[PDB]
């Protein structure tokens, strides 16, 4: 196993997907250096959920999963397991045995227009409660009240992809925060994954 | 401490064909692709490659579209261009980078571009 | 495909004054998609800088970066007169293509 995971493509990247379809990639065969995770560009806490960074470089896994999308800075509380919230309820779960961590970094100098950002949409009103780990993109009118709507999506019929408008020129916390969770699976079996 | 060097100077006349090497040490040769680029005298520089190394997926610009194709030994850690189709006064400096634009495993687009130059090889 | 519009045609400053740079684009690019290269006399070109100011190898004090949107210009400062060498821009968004370039001379 000579090849180098390419944790430099996640992290380093410019067209991170909007919260409402993210991206799931999933790595295979090749020797992961979690160095450059916590040792260089510490932004924000490394907020590790199970075991801890400074034993990462020692066990290894099957497979990771990288989802990565941005968000409110308010909304960041709101990606970790057992909350909800109008983001963890419609748009992103997180399940309560979650293993793995997640890296949140803010993003002024890369998501911001003059007029601001509207090209991240995220889903407002929706019929239920998501399931762990289940995309759910959709072009729908909810149907609010007692008037079915054909299509009309006129009054009591709101289209549930809100758009979000972001703004260079405002306050902290509403500026964008780029999160970027990493998924793991300790299990009996044969191992794909593994670190120096 | 990065290395990259090449073969030497090559005089060839038209309608042959034209091999061209470059050799790297210093760096896994599986975590970054390979940018071959023109350099013609009196003029700026061109795009002709972008080729993997986990695989073989190409980004052959449209301008030498069907015309290029080249090949990357893991085993030397080594890239061959056996350029076809030699014309007289395409006569330029070949350049081979490391490139950090776009990711060799999966392809999207990244944000850098050529840190390590070879010495180039004359036609 | 994108071009890119130079015009700083040529420099002619004394070693130590401002020096500005300018890469405009044609229609639209990327804030986090840009580079810039050195390229000194008989040798073959180096990357500076890969964004807006981010630097790349050294840079000890004197080569920046600003701009935003669809315009970008580079500033060097206290200039020592070993550079004096040529400025290529590259964008990113659109396949790829390099800048025409810029010439910086001695001003004798
Ligand atoms: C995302 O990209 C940044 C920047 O990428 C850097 O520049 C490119 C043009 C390429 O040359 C990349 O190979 C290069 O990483 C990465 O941040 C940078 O990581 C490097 C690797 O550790 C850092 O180098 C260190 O810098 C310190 C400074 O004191 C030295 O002492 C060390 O010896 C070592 O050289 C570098 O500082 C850092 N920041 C920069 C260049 O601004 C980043 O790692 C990458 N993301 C991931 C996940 O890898």
């Amino acid at each position: 196993i000579t090849n180098l995971c390419p944790f430099h493509e996640v992290f380093n990247a410019t067209r991170f997907a909007s919260v409402y379809a993210w991206n799931r990639k999933r790595i295979s065969n090749c020797v992961a250096d979690y160095s450059v995770l916590y040792n260089f560009a510490p932004f924000f806490a490394f907020k590790c959920y199970g075991v801890s960074p400074t034993k990462l470089n020692d066990l290894c896994f099957t497979n990771v999963y990288a989802d990565s999308f941005v968000i409110r800075g308010n909304e960041v509380s709101q990606i970790a397991p057992g909350q909800t919230g109008n983001i963890a309820d419609y748009n992103y779960k997180l399940p309560d045995d979650f293993t793995g961590c997640v890296i949140a970094w803010n993003s002024n100098k890369l998501d911001s227009k003059v007029s601001g950002n509207y090209n991240y949409l995220y889903r407002l009103f929706r019929k239920s409660k998501l399931k762990p780990f289940e995309r759910d993109i959709s072009t729908e009118i909810y149907q609010a009240g007692n008037k079915p709507c054909n299509g009309v999506a006129g009054f009591n019929c709101y289209f549930p992809l809100q758009s979000y408008g972001f703004r260079p020129t405002y306050g902290v916390g509403h500026q964008p925060y780029r999160v970027v969770v990493l998924s793991f699976e300790l299990l009996h079996a044969p191992a794909t994954v593994c670190g120096p | 401490q990065v290395q990259l060097v090449q073969s030497g100077a090559e005089v060839k006349k038209p309608g042959a064909s034209v091999k061209v090497s470059c050799k790297a040490s210093g760096y896994p040769f599986t975590s970054y692709g390979i940018s071959w680029v023109r350099q013609a005298p009196g003029q700026g520089l061109e795009w002709m490659g972008w080729i993997s190394t986990y695989n073989g997926n190409t980004n052959y610009a449209q301008k030498f579209q069907g015309r290029v194709t080249m090949t990357t030994d893991t085993s030397t850690t080594t890239g061959y261009m056996e350029l076809r189709r030699l014309r007289s006064d395409d006569t330029a400096v070949y350049y081979c980078a490391r490139d950090y634009t776009r990711g060799a495993w999966f392809g999207e687009s990244l944000i850098g571009g050529f840190d390590n130059w070879g010495q180039g090889t004359l036609v | 495909e994108i071009v890119l519009t130079q015009s700083p045609g040529t420099l002619s400053l004394s070693p130590g004054e401002r020096a500005t740079l300018s890469c405009r684009a044609s229609q639209t690019v990327s804030s986090t998609s840009l580079a810039w290269y050195q390229q000194k006399p008989g040798q073959a070109p180096r990357l500076l800088i890969y964004g807006a100011s981010s630097r790349a190898t050294g840079i000890p004090d004197r080569f920046s970066g600003s701009g935003s949107g669809t315009d970008f210009t580079l500033t060097i400062s206290r200039l020592e007169p070993e550079d004096f060498a040529v400025y290529y821009c590259q964008q990113h968004d659109t396949s790829l293509t390099f800048g025409g370039g810029t010439k910086v001379e001695i001003k004798r």
